[PDB]
């Protein structure tokens, strides 16, 4: 019962209306949300990125997700935030052991999980690599954020990266 | 060491240097040039602009109208497959010991374009006399501005190569006289053309024009109904390409006598055989026309031959072949990033909108690709 520390871009009131909405989803009330809990959610099974926000999420990676992460995670996506800190969140989507780089066999697995058997895995690799070739501007053989941010600043598509609370 | 699919070879991230590509006597080295570009290499920029204009200055001096001597293979239409390009040489021979012959449409569609166009160069330079190119209908500005040449060159080079380009573009030569008894061009006739004097009175150094005898050359196809049409009428206007004609049997047959020659050979129109034989003339028992095609596979989902013509001994034989594996290119060359991005941003953006709503053939492809054949805006 002491009290909780967090970081976001939220006031009490957005802050309070989230917790409504975590205590909804944690079923067994255990206090920090598991991906059999989220799964449970009918829209959110067809949909190849839902572990990656979840890993995404769970930033003390232990394999759920409390209350803290769950407002620090959303935070991300709120309107009063910059573009830098969602280019950095999609950059940890590809980012999967979160080192900072994305490296190679990273971008091909995640890639895969979204066009799945759309494309023959050498068709997919050959792209993946020629993707690196000509955005590691630094020769090391993986992407700093730096240079992710390079290629898709242009995009704007942070824009689209939004949730009203 | 990351990598999943290792089997996969990883591109060359080294740039060939001027002298890995020009020996002592400036003589390219194709060899060592064509494995860089197989394994997808890149040159440095520089060396590129070298190969491009060094050969530009070669074709800047040639005629509108080569004069061409047998044994010779002629090709048809490349459009970038390079992969293919290269079977193609194992088929028709060693530009070492044969003499070559392409009617253009070297770049577009294909995905490797710029390598086409490398290769093709560093040979032009090394065999100035027994390798010769001419003009397709794709070398310019319009249609490379408006398909994926103008774009391919800037990702893997520099926009500054892709000019060097069509400078190098406004010397190719028009038409070929073959033996002296064939005339081959990339699309074929003009109603502005009666003689080969005519040919070769043209200021070929230039973006083709929108009318005229330039614009006919490259762009013309005959008839659907060829040999069978119904009137005796020369050229129609041509409702496919959007401009130039369709040219008919009696025209081709008063060309051909007026000026004595043989047949017309040209390429310009995907052909599932990979070659298409016209109606036999009725004073030589020879086919009139014969169109030459050279990409397999065109475009991925033809699933039709490509061939080249041999001539030697008086026998001029139709070497067919298939497609040879290539390289995946994400559509314009994008990359993975900017290709997957967006997906993400909605779907991520999706899963956070749920959750907080917790509480309250042949001819098939021939049909589907007509406007393609036709001029861009
Ligand atoms: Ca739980
Ligand atoms: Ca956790
Ligand atoms: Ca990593
Ligand atoms: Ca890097
Ligand atoms: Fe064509
Ligand atoms: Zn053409």
């Amino acid at each position: 019962s002491y009290p909780l520390e967090m970081c976001s871009h939220f006031d009490a009131d957005e802050i309070k209306r989230l917790g409504k909405r975590f205590k909804k989803l944690d079923l067994d009330n255990s206090g920090s949300l598991s991906v059999e809990e989220f799964m449970s959610l009918p829209e959110l099974q067809q949909n190849p990125l839902v572990q990656r926000v979840i890993d995404i999420f769970d930033t003390d990676g232990n394999g759920e997700v409390d209350f803290k992460e769950f407002i620090e995670g959303v935070s991300q996506f709120s309107v009063k935030g910059d573009k830098e800190q969602k280019l950095r969140f999609a950059f940890r989507i590809y980012d999967m052991d979160k080192d900072g780089y994305i490296s190679n066999g990273e971008l091909f697995q995640v890639l895969k999980m979204m066009v799945g058997n759309n494309l023959k895995d050498t068709q997919l690799q050959q792209i993946v690599d020629k993707t690196i070739i000509n955005a590691d501007k630094d020769g090391d053989g993986r992407i700093s954020f730096e240079e992710f941010c390079a290629v898709v600043g242009g995009l704007d598509i942070h824009k689209k990266m939004v949730v009203d609370v | 060491t990351d990598r999943v699919v290792k089997a996969v070879p990883f591109p060359p991230s080294h740039r060939l240097t001027a002298k890995e590509v020009f020996d002592n006597d400036g003589k390219p080295r194709v060899d060592i040039l064509k494995a860089h570009l197989m394994k997808e290499g890149r040159l440095e920029e520089s060396v590129a602009l070298r190969i491009i204009t060094e050969g530009a200055s070669i074709l800047r001096q040639e005629k509108n109208l080569l004069d061409i001597d047998a044994p010779v293979t002629v090709c048809g239409d490349i459009h970038g497959q390079f992969f293919d390009l290269m079977k193609l040489f194992e088929v028709g021979g060693s530009p070492a010991n044969t003499r070559y012959l392409f009617l253009g449409d070297y770049v577009d569609r294909g995905y490797f374009s710029i390598e086409c166009v490398l290769y093709l160069w560093a040979l032009k330079i090394l065999y100035p006399k027994t390798l010769f190119l001419l003009r397709g209908n794709h070398e310019c500005r319009h249609l490379t501005e408006y398909f994926t040449f103008k774009q391919e060159c800037k990702i893997k080079y520099s926009e500054r190569v892709y000019d060097a380009c069509m400078d190098a573009f406004d010397c190719l030569p028009l038409a070929a006289l073959m033996n002296q008894q064939f005339l081959c061009v990339h699309g074929g006739l003009s109603p502005e053309i009666n003689t080969l004097d005519d040919i070769r009175k043209l200021d070929r150094f230039k973006e083709p024009p929108a009318y005229g005898p330039m614009c006919d050359i490259l762009w013309s196809d005959p008839l659907e109904d060829f040999g069978n049409e119904k009137t005796q009428e020369h050229f129609t206007h041509n409702t496919v390409r959007g401009c130039s004609y369709f040219y008919s049997y009696p025209a081709v047959c008063d060309f051909l006598q007026h000026n004595n020659l043989l047949s017309i050979l040209r390429a310009h129109e995907a052909q599932d055989a990979g070659y298409r034989m016209y109606r036999k003339s009725q004073t030589t028992g020879f086919p009139s026309l014969i169109t030459i095609f050279s990409a397999p596979n065109y475009l991925d989902v033809y699933n039709n031959k490509a061939a080249v013509l041999k001539y030697e001994n008086n026998v001029m034989n139709i070497r067919q072949f298939n497609c040879s594996p290539h390289p995946y290119w994400l559509p314009n060359f994008m990359d993975v990033f900017t290709w997957s991005l967006p997906f993400v941003g909605e779907k991520v953006t999706e899963m956070l909108v749920n959750v907080l709503n917790i509480c309250s053939s042949f001819e098939e492809a021939k049909g589907l690709d007509r406007i393609n054949e036709r001029m861009p805006p």
